């Protein structure tokens, strides 16, 4: 379905027996395998009254956005229960549906924790069913919300569906199958890849993995693999893209590939 | 509809409440009481739901919840069941309304055709024998209060600059300094033992305050009401319409303190369909034209539907005219064979026997009332109703509630003698202390309602008494609940609702223009059309030095002064290009280029087309400071790969309520003009939508009819050039907008504006009304009529928080502060309007899709298994019977159904003419073999999985699995009595281990 994660309330075998109405969802589980998953979709049911998403996880590298799709339970208001400040929140509206974003700054590591209500906007039910508990306010509405809170563009987000090389800007990107914008050091037809993990853009160059040294093409982005010759000098990689340091040959013969701080340094 | 299946359905370990044993009986007495009278079983069953409701608000957890929403579901049809029953025609009447003041020529000579098409249906027209002067007393105050503020605004008249909603303020001002004067000596003559009419007090308050004659008044009372009365008039007061105190008070509130003759008329209309059953039309309908008499004549693709209707009405009252003053421009254009045609069309047949319909059968129930529709929403235009009818007494208890609301809200302001700043001051600090979340957008759309019909944009009979009322209570007697301030419809439930189209024909020459409302620019030119008037020398402020100045283009100027200064910024997308064109030669629009030049310094380029042989493109190259003067409007290479054109006039319009000329141009020269520049954009760019602007001054964005426009009419022009020619650019990706004023941030931090004086003017309020009004109109993908675009709602709210910021400011005028206050009004009202016309549209990619499409499935599932429980109950087949899905061998008209004991395996036949459970069948098949070649082989019951790598077939095991498991796990409705569940689990079972169901046969084995 695309590596979408769908948080569900769980089924009651016994059928006389009440049914919960809470859901729960925190960024624990998600640790160490956030770097594949795309999004985050949490689907309400009939009995469910109460939201809680646990957004103080800071561990994690990479935050999903979390979609809450639209309920019709027979409630008269559902709670979202978020455990986090009145402010650091920007809200906006792409279409029918609502936007919330956690922005804050700490250790110097950026967190962009986005929030979006599915289908919230098409009726006036809908709009009025949901109130947002937070840390320091509870029972609000999305009135209030729009009211209150600073809005932003997020009609600015170019990101949208594709499947090959896009050349959006002077950046480029790879946006593979089911469109979810691989971010590492990938292999896409036979030939390695690196897109940066953090702006998502495939860099060129000289790059450094692990301490291990790669090399990739300015022209193109392959990793270089044979006897090749850059601004005048000579290296020598593997069939992984990898340099190696010794003695091995090249058409011309063999020849010496020494470390840093040598002879002739 | 269910006495004793109910119980057994819904299972919980706790034992019988005492609400659910309510349930039950209350449920027992509907099946048990049944009649033909309507009203008791919808009371029953209201009392039914509210029952339900009380227990599941009391008891959340219980297990029995989803069978009572269930019910809750089957009552909802149970309530459009019931209503459909009593079908039975309206007696004959018609009822029109015109309040205080002689009846047009126009209004008459449609209400006579009305009453010689019909002829059986006895007419009237009702009026108020006490209300005749009360339009010339408002029009008088209106006079006196707009020499009154312009008197003491002439001083600031000279200024090119001006602000008009400060006049406006002071002129409405001065209107209610004479209404409270007026109330004052109307409420001083009550005391009296001997009575007065109000035509009297209205006469006397005339010739005591004006240089009115009082026979010449009385010339004007007597000779209006001869004219009523020969035109089929009843009086109101006559008949016993006016019963109760509550309601004379509205209409005394509504027509003598305010002069609201349209919220008197609704209240009259109300009164009159309770009174007498009949059928209401407005003064400005027509009655309807068949279909197969003009079906012969092909509609053209560059002419919209609204358009082709009021030409076809032209074309009928053109010849055959019956209307001294109809006017045919839109008839007059280019078609010389569709005019013949339509004249031999119309002098073929003969004279008002088969052009227009009749109304010999309104059938409809006791309960129902019918309304006319205009853009998604419904309108009081038409309305069809009996007598005594509930939904009219819900109408009538809706407008109740809501009067009663705002007059306890108001009467505190009312009661304390203030100005009318003070008023409206104390009236909004009243509203908005007792909102809640339940009427926001009630209060924000009835918060300017003492200016309503004097200032611009003062909307509230909508809210008060008119089409939100309707819908209101059309909600409150669908979903079965009690005064329902402010909630959405669904579409099939007011097409349910619908009143027919061919009796309601609204298209009218009086229609279109009664349809145009109070807004920015119909203030502005009723302010010029004033200035004009009072002064005889009026000023001319477009000369300027707009011709004969062919002005270059300073391009040290360009690069050196404006782009480094550039404060301002856009958070929005750069895969487009900036077709700036200046179209006239001043200095305004040089400035206008070169400002936006300055918004976007990247992607734009500048063409100048006020000379034609020094006509090219200017743009910055790769690197900065270096403009190009490449000729043939041509781009970079850089530009060469965005999706989108973003292309902009920049001139001047004269002072036109609808212009239909822009810089000296006209539709069809700028839609030639926009054609010989795009023979030069199709060899660069192959976009997918495309973006045209329309910057300058007198150019406005209207709502209401988008058609008989100026970016109508173009946008029509324009979409059909881009659908012939350029591709890859679809019908619904075209977007015209029109914008008045310029934008620009200085290095302070203000908004700045441009006049024609070549300054730079801090005129806040007006760039903030402009920035809120701007819209954009599409042409929408269902093949229908021109739609407005959703704004920026973020953006709304941006100019909301800087219009609070303003507010919250110190060095604020007052005036200032209350037209922002009302602008902060109209702008929630806005959004407001957004979200309850559902004019919001849902985003469409791969996440959101799949979505749709298991609700769509989940809906298909319930409609099966619905359909299946009533086929096992008219069957007379128990539970213990299993369809089979396999065979679906069927005659010429009927599908034949087999079936499956669980206990014996008996295979009997049933017949049932439904094209569901065939194509269900189908589904239900390809997706179970699906997943059949996923498994390689079987091994003593463990099967063989194998898997594939590739995306592609990985989506569509997924489908078919999650198709298949939810239909076999999930307990549906009724799912007690037929077992859909392990009816398709048998069939699984069968095509994955064995031989398909369709084969085996054998009883034993079978079980």
């Amino acid at each position: 379905n695309g590596r979408n994660v769908v948080v569900e309330p769980i089924y009651n075998p016994d059928t006389g027996e009440d049914i919960s109405t809470s859901l729960d969802f925190s960024y624990e589980p998600l640790y160490g395998i956030d770097r594949y998953i795309n999004k985050v979709l949490i689907a309400p049911d009939l009995y469910t009254s109460l939201i809680n998403i646990n957004t103080n996880y800071y561990s994690n590298e990479y935050y999903p956005e979390i979609i809450v799709l639209n309920p019709n339970t027979f409630h008269k208001k559902v709670n979202i229960n978020l455990d986090s400040s009145s402010f650091e929140y920007k809200w906006s509206t792409e279409g029918s549906d609502f936007i919330l974003v956690r922005y804050l700054e700490e250790s110097n590591k950026k967190i962009l924790q986005k929030i979006r209500i599915k289908g919230i906007l098409s009726n006036t039910q809908s709009f009025n069913k949901m109130s947002i508990d937070f840390k320091d306010i509870k029972k609000l509405s999305l009135g209030y919300i729009m009211s209150n809170f600073k809005s932003f563009n997020s009609e600015n987000e170019l990101d949208r569906d594709h499947l090959g090389f896009k050349i959006i800007d002077n950046k480029t990107y790879y946006y593979d199958e089911d469109s979810k914008l691989v971010k590492g050091l990938i292999n896409i037809n036979n030939s390695l890849f690196y897109f940066d993990p953090i702006e998502f853009n495939l860099v060129t160059g000289w790059q450094t993995i692990n301490g291990k040294k790669y090399y990739f093409d300015i022209n193109t982005g392959a990793a270089l693999i044979s006897y090749k010759i850059i601004n005048g000098k000579h290296f020598y990689f593997n069939n992984d893209g990898v340099m190696q340091l010794g003695v091995f040959k090249g058409p011309d013969g063999f020849e010496y590939f020494a470390p840093a701080n040598t002879q002739n340094n | 509809i269910s006495k004793e299946e109910l119980i057994k359905l819904a299972y919980s370990i706790r034992p019988r409440e005492n609400e659910y044993k309510t349930i039950l009986t209350n449920l027992d007495e509907y099946n048990k009481l049944t009649t033909n009278n309507n009203e008791n079983k919808y009371l029953q069953l209201k009392k039914l739901n509210e029952s339900i409701d009380v227990f599941m608000n009391k008891y959340k957890t219980s297990s029995r919840n989803r069978a009572l929403s269930n019910l809750k579901k089957d009552i909802l049809k149970e309530v459009i069941l019931i209503k459909n029953s009593n079908t039975s025609p309206v007696e004959k009447n018609l009822h029109f309304v015109w309040i205080g003041g002689e009846v047009s020529d126009i209004a008459l000579e449609y209400i006579k055709q009305w009453a010689d098409i019909n002829a059986e249906y006895n007419i009237k027209l009702w009026y108020d024998s006490e209300a005749f002067l009360v339009n010339t007393l408002k029009k008088a105050i209106v006079e006196s209060s707009t020499t009154e503020a312009l008197q003491l605004l002439e001083e600031e008249i000279q200024n090119p600059q001006f602000d008009n909603m400060k006049f406006y303020k002071k002129r409405m001002e001065f209107i209610y300094d004479r209404q409270k004067r007026f109330i004052n000596y109307y409420k001083s003559q009550i005391n009296k033992p001997t009575v007065p009419t109000i035509d009297d007090i209205i006469k006397s308050h005339l010739v005591s305050e004006y240089n009115r004659d009082e026979t010449v008044l009385e010339s004007y009372r007597t000779n209006s009401l001869r004219k009523i009365n020969s035109n089929h008039g009843i009086d109101i007061r006559a008949n016993s319409l006016f019963t109760e105190q509550e309601l004379l008070n509205i209409y005394s509130q509504e027509l003598l303190n305010r002069g609201n003759l349209a919220a008197a008329s609704d209240i009259v209309r109300l009164l009159a369909l309770k009174n007498f059953g009949g059928v209401y039309l407005a003064v400005a309908m027509l009655p309807g034209i068949h279909s197969d008499l003009f079906k012969t004549i092909s509609r053209p693709s560059s002419i919209g539907l609204d358009r082709w209707e009021m030409i076809k009405l032209e074309a009928i009252m053109k010849y055959k005219k019956y209307i001294n003053n109809y006017t045919s421009e839109n008839f007059d254009k280019l078609d010389q064979q569709l005019k013949d045609n339509f004249k031999l069309i119309i002098e073929s047949k003969s004279e008002k026997s088969e052009i227009f319909s009749k109304l010999e059968n309104l059938n409809v129930s006791d309960l129902e009332i019918k309304i006319a529709f205009a853009l998604g929403s419904v309108i009081n235009q038409a309305l069809i109703s009996k007598q005594g009818s509930y939904l009219t007494n819900l109408v009538i208890e809706q407008v109740k509630n809501r009067y009663q609301f705002l007059n306890q809200h108001l009467n505190p302001a009312i009661e304390s003698d203030n100005n009318f700043t003070d008023t409206t001051k104390i009236f909004h600090d009243s509203l908005f202390n007792s909102a809640t979340a339940e009427n926001s957008m009630f209060l924000t759309k009835i918060a300017p309602y003492l200016q309503v019909g004097f200032m611009p944009e003062a909307r509230s009979t909508i809210s008060l008494s008119g089409p939100g009322a309707y819908a209101s209570a059309y909600y409150d007697f669908i979903n079965l609940q009690e005064n329902t301030i402010e909630k959405t419809l669904k579409a099939s439930d007011l097409i349910e609702f619908k009143f027919p189209e061919n009796n309601l024909s609204q298209l009218t020459e009086q229609e279109i223009n009664s349809l145009w409302s109070f807004d920015q620019a119909s203030a502005k030119y009723q302010f010029e059309k004033y200035v004009r008037d009072y002064t005889g020398g009026s000023l001319s402020e477009d000369n300027g030095v707009d011709f004969n100045k062919n002005t270059a283009l300073d391009k040290n100027y360009l690069l050196n002064n404006k782009i480094p200064s550039n404060n301002v910024e856009e958070a929005g997308s750069k895969n487009y290009v900036h077709y700036i064109i200046q179209l006239q030669g001043d200095d305004i629009s040089y400035e206008a280029t070169c400002n936006l030049f300055s918004k976007n310094p990247k992607n734009s380029i500048i063409i100048q087309r006020n000379m034609n042989e020094s006509a090219k493109s200017y743009f910055l190259s790769d690197d900065g400071e270096s403009i190009l003067e490449l000729n043939k409007y041509r781009i970079p290479e850089r530009l060469k790969n965005k999706e989108k054109v973003k292309v902009t006039f920049i001139g001047h319009g004269k002072d036109e309520f609808n212009t239909s000329e822009f810089a000296r141009l006209s539709v069809d020269s700028l839609s030639n003009e926009i054609s010989s520049f795009l023979d030069t954009i199709k060899l660069d760019i192959s976009p997918k939508n495309v973006e045209v602007n329309l910057l300058g001054a007198n150019m406005f964005s209207y709502d209401f009819n988008v058609e008989e426009t100026y970016p109508g009419k173009l946008l029509l022009s324009i979409m059909d050039k881009i659908t012939s020619t350029l591709p890859d650019v679809n019908k619904n990706s075209i977007t015209i907008g029109a914008n008045q004023y310029e934008v620009r941030i200085n290095s302070e931090g203000r908004k700045e504006l441009l006049a024609h004086s070549g300054k730079w003017i801090n005129k806040e309020e007006a760039i903030m009304s402009d920035l809120s009004s701007k819209e954009y109109i599409f042409f929408d993908s269902i093949d229908n009529k021109l739609k407005a675009k959703s704004k920026n709602i973020p953006g709304l709210a941006s100019i909301s928080e800087d219009i609070k910021t303003l507010l919250l400011d110190a060095s604020v005028s007052p005036d200032t502060k209350f037209i922002l206050n009302n602008l902060k009004l109209n702008i929630e009202s806005s959004i407001g309007d957004y979200i309850y016309y559902e004019k919001l549209e849902p985003v469409k990619n791969i996440i959101h899709n799949s979505i749709d499409d298991l609700i769509d499935e989940f809906n298909l599932l319930e409609n099966v298994s619905d359909e299946l429980y009533e086929l096992k109950k008219l069957n007379n087949l128990d539970e213990k019977y299993l369809i089979s899905f396999e065979d679906i061998s069927k005659n010429n008209s009927t599908y034949s159904v087999r079936f499956i004991n669980k206990s014996n395996g008996e295979s009997v036949y049933v017949e049932t003419e439904k094209e569901i459970f065939s194509k269900y069948s189908e589904h239900i098949t390809k997706e179970i073999s699906t997943i059949k070649n996923s498994i390689i082989t079987d091994v003593n019951g463990n099967l063989l999985d194998n898997i594939q790598l590739d995306h592609t077939s990985q989506v569509n095991t997924l489908n078919a699995a999650f198709f298949i498991q939810s239909l076999i796990d999930y307990s549906s409705n009724k799912d007690v009595l037929n077992d859909l569940s392990t009816s398709v689990k048998v069939q699984l079972y069968a095509q994955l281990f064995s031989t398909g169901l369709n084969t085996i046969y054998d009883s034993i084995q079978l079980v």
